[PDB]
C-alpha cells in the first residue's frame, strides 16, 4: 500500500524512464481532465541539452 | 395422515401438515383452548416451511434446474474453470 | 470545505433521491423484512436476485 | 470413434472427440482416476475445437460463403479493383 510493486526483472524505478514524480503527479492532482492531459504531456519532454 | 388426526389447534396438532394455501388459522380459531403451550409455535413453522417445499413439487415441469451460482469445484477444474448463474431470467420452460 | 476541494462530490440528483428515502415515512416495511431475514449473505442474496 | 471406447476421463482419452453440446464434464466425473497426467489438456482443447468446426456441419446451408475479407490478389487484379466484404450483414440466405 505504500511501495509499488515492480519486479526486479521488469526493470526497477531508479533505471527506468517514467518514474515515482510522474505517478504522483498523476494520482494527486484534481484540476480537470484536459489540463491534466496537457501538463502529462508537459511532463515528457526530454532534459538533454 | 391417519389416525392423529387434523389439526384443529389444540396442541398436538400433527408435524406436517401436507396442506396448501390454508386459511384455516382465519378460518375460526376460536380461539385456543386451555392448555399451557410452548410448541406450538416452533413446530408450526416447521411444519409450514415443508408444507410449502413440499407443495412446490409440481412447478418442475417449468425449471430450469437450481445450478452451482457462484464458482465452485466440479471436482475437475483442471480442463474447464467454472462459472455458475446469475439468477436472473425467467425460468417456465414453456 | 478544506478537506474537499478536488475530492469526488455527488451530483444533485443522488443528493435529491437518497434525501427523499431517508425522509420518506411512507417507507414499506417489506424492505425491513427482506434487509433482516437475508442479514448480507451472498447466497442468501443471489438467491432472490 | 470405435473402439476406442468413449472418453471416461481417465486421461487416455480418445483424440477426436466427436460429440456436440456435451453436459458430460459437469456432469460427473467424479473425480479423475489415479494416473500420472499432464495432458489431457491439449489433446482436449484439440479435439473440441475440431468438435466444434465438425459440429458446424450444417449452417453452411445458410452461408452466404466467405470471400476475400480485405483487399488483395484475385489473380489478375489488371481489368478489375479487388475490394472485400466487411461483414456486417446477416448471412442466412433463407
Amino acid at each position: 500500500k505504500m511501495v509499488p510493486p515492480i519486479p526486479p526483472f521488469l526493470g526497477a524505478n531508479h533505471h527506468a524512464t517514467i518514474r515515482q514524480p510522474v505517478a504522483y503527479h498523476v494520482t494527486h492532482s484534481k484540476s480537470d481532465f484536459n489540463t491534466l492531459t496537457y501538463s502529462l504531456l508537459g511532463g515528457y519532454f526530454k532534459f538533454t541539452p | 395422515s391417519n389416525p392423529t388426526t387434523f389439526s384443529v389447534e389444540a396442541i398436538a396438532a400433527y408435524t406436517p401438515v401436507a396442506l396448501i394455501r390454508l386459511l384455516n388459522a382465519s378460518g375460526p380459531l376460536q380461539p385456543g383452548h386451555r392448555v399451557d403451550i410452548a410448541d406450538a409455535r416452533s413446530i408450526y413453522t416447521v411444519g409450514a416451511a415443508a408444507s410449502a417445499a413440499r407443495a412446490r413439487a409440481n412447478h418442475n415441469a417449468n425449471t430450469i434446474r437450481r445450478t452451482a451460482m457462484f464458482a465452485e469445484t466440479d471436482p475437475m477444474t483442471w480442463l474447464r474453470p467454472t462459472v455458475g448463474l446469475r439468477r436472473t431470467f425467467n425460468p417456465r420452460i414453456i | 470545505t478544506q478537506l474537499g476541494l478536488g475530492r469526488h462530490t455527488m451530483t444533485p440528483a443522488t443528493i435529491k433521491a437518497v434525501k427523499d428515502t431517508f425522509e420518506d415515512r411512507a417507507y414499506p416495511t417489506i424492505f425491513y423484512m427482506l434487509e433482516a431475514v437475508i442479514h448480507g449473505n451472498e447466497r442468501n442474496f443471489c438467491a432472490l436476485l
